[PDB]
């Protein structure tokens, strides 16, 4: 498991999708059909899994399964 | 004609300062449009969307006509560009007036004049500060409405907006709302969420309000719509302007039943629906309502873009 398939199932896990769902490219909203709610959560649960703390100035750029494992690196 | 599609229109609590501000850069017609609904308003619609502040963009009576003008703009910057008309139209409360412009139902600025006098009203039956309106998130509606009878307490609080499953707007004085969501996450509720609107629409406190609109609404042409309109309080589609009238005054002070209209339409044959208005409120909601629509914003100028290729 590594940065971008734990990114991947947290993704999976939170909005309820399935894996082969959670593309690259995918938006939270547009494509994975969350609100703005379960975006908040996203965020939150990616702070717990990677230990980090995301200042909620760059948390509202991260809008797509790729800028979430962009910004985990 | 492969993807047929609907516009939806946002209501009170999508507004943001700054809303639009990018295809107005990109689109002289957003300010043109600003500058029609000023012209009968009589002040600067356009600057108090840009600079605010929030106070005053929150003011039902400026929140009302400012909304409507954001959804009349970006339709107009769809169609100018050549975009086709949709399948049909559905508006979220103040957006069934939006939506009833696009259509050709009401003038533009009749619809500008009409919703500003619509708050009035709505205010003066319920005073700035006296209130509220919360999403009750998770939760059967059986237990909210047995939360709701429980916190009355001799105040009115009631259940207005069916949003998704799972989403639940109730509405009252401001007490009777606190109560009401402390008890609904009390019962299991995930969140009780207070929204930023100045007055509780939908609910039975707006019914002298619904009385004066009755007779604003008798002195405006309506023409019949060349786009289906589906309205929130019967979830019907009416063409004759009595009818259409009739729902507008009853969905002041009525249940707006939302899950029920985005059903219709994928009902219809509707497979995406374009959320015309600021902010990504109905787009979020809408997979939950039918697992297999889709939905996206018309509000910044590369979602515009993207869609009319
Ligand atoms: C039409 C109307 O009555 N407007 C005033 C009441 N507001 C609503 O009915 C919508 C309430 N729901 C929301 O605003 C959003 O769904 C959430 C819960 C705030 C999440 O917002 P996010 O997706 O931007």
């Amino acid at each position: 498991s590594t940065i971008e398939e734990r990114v991947k199932k947290i993704i999976g896990e939170q909005l309820g999708v399935k894996q082969e769902e959670v593309t690259n490219n995918a938006s939270f909203v547009e494509d994975l059909g969350a609100d703005s709610l379960d975006t908040v959560e996203l965020v939150m649960a990616l702070e717990e899994e990677f230990d980090t703390e995301i200042p909620d100035e760059e948390a509202e750029k991260i809008t797509t399964v790729q800028a979430a494992i962009d910004y985990i690196n | 004609h492969m993807t047929q599609f609907a516009f939806v229109f946002p209501g009170q609590g999508s507004q943001t300062v700054g809303m639009l501000a990018d295809m107005a850069a990109s689109y002289p017609i957003v300010e043109e449009t600003f500058a029609e609904a000023s012209a009968a308003l009589g002040y600067d619609l356009w600057a108090l969307t840009q600079q605010g502040p929030a106070e005053e963009l929150n003011k039902t009576w400026q929140t009302q006509p400012a909304l409507l003008t954001a959804s009349v703009a970006l339709y107009r910057v769809w169609q100018q560009q050549g975009g086709k008309a949709p399948a049909m139209m559905a508006g979220h409360c103040l957006g069934e007036y939006s939506a009833l412009v696009c259509a050709g139902v009401i003038d533009f600025a009749d619809a500008v004049r009409l919703v500003e006098m619509r708050g009035k009203f709505m205010q003066e039956a319920v005073p700035e500060g006296t209130g509220a309106m919360a999403a009750i998130i998770g939760l059967d509606d059986a237990s909210i409405a047995k939360a709701c009878e429980e916190a009355a307490e001799g105040q009115v609080v009631s259940p207005v907006n069916f949003n998704s499953p799972g989403q639940v707007v109730i509405a009252g004085h401001k007490e009777a709302v606190e109560r009401a969501g402390a008890a609904c996450k009390a019962a299991g509720a995930k969140r009780a969420l207070p929204l930023p609107v100045s007055v509780p629409s939908h609910c039975a406190l707006m019914k002298p309000a619904a009385d004066k609109l009755a007779v604003e609404l008798a002195k405006i042409t309506f023409n019949a719509p060349t786009v289906p309109v589906v309205n929130n309080v019967d979830v019907k589609c009416e063409t004759n302007g009595d009818a259409i009238r009739d729902a507008l005054v009853r969905q002041l002070y009525n249940p707006v039943q939302w899950t029920k209209s985005v059903e219709y339409m994928a009902a219809q044959g509707v497979e995406h629906l374009y959320e015309v208005g600021p902010g990504k409120v109905l787009t979020g909601l809408t997979k939950r309502i039918v697992d297999t629509l889709t939905a996206s914003a018309l509000n910044e100028p590369s979602a515009m873009a993207a869609a009319l290729e």
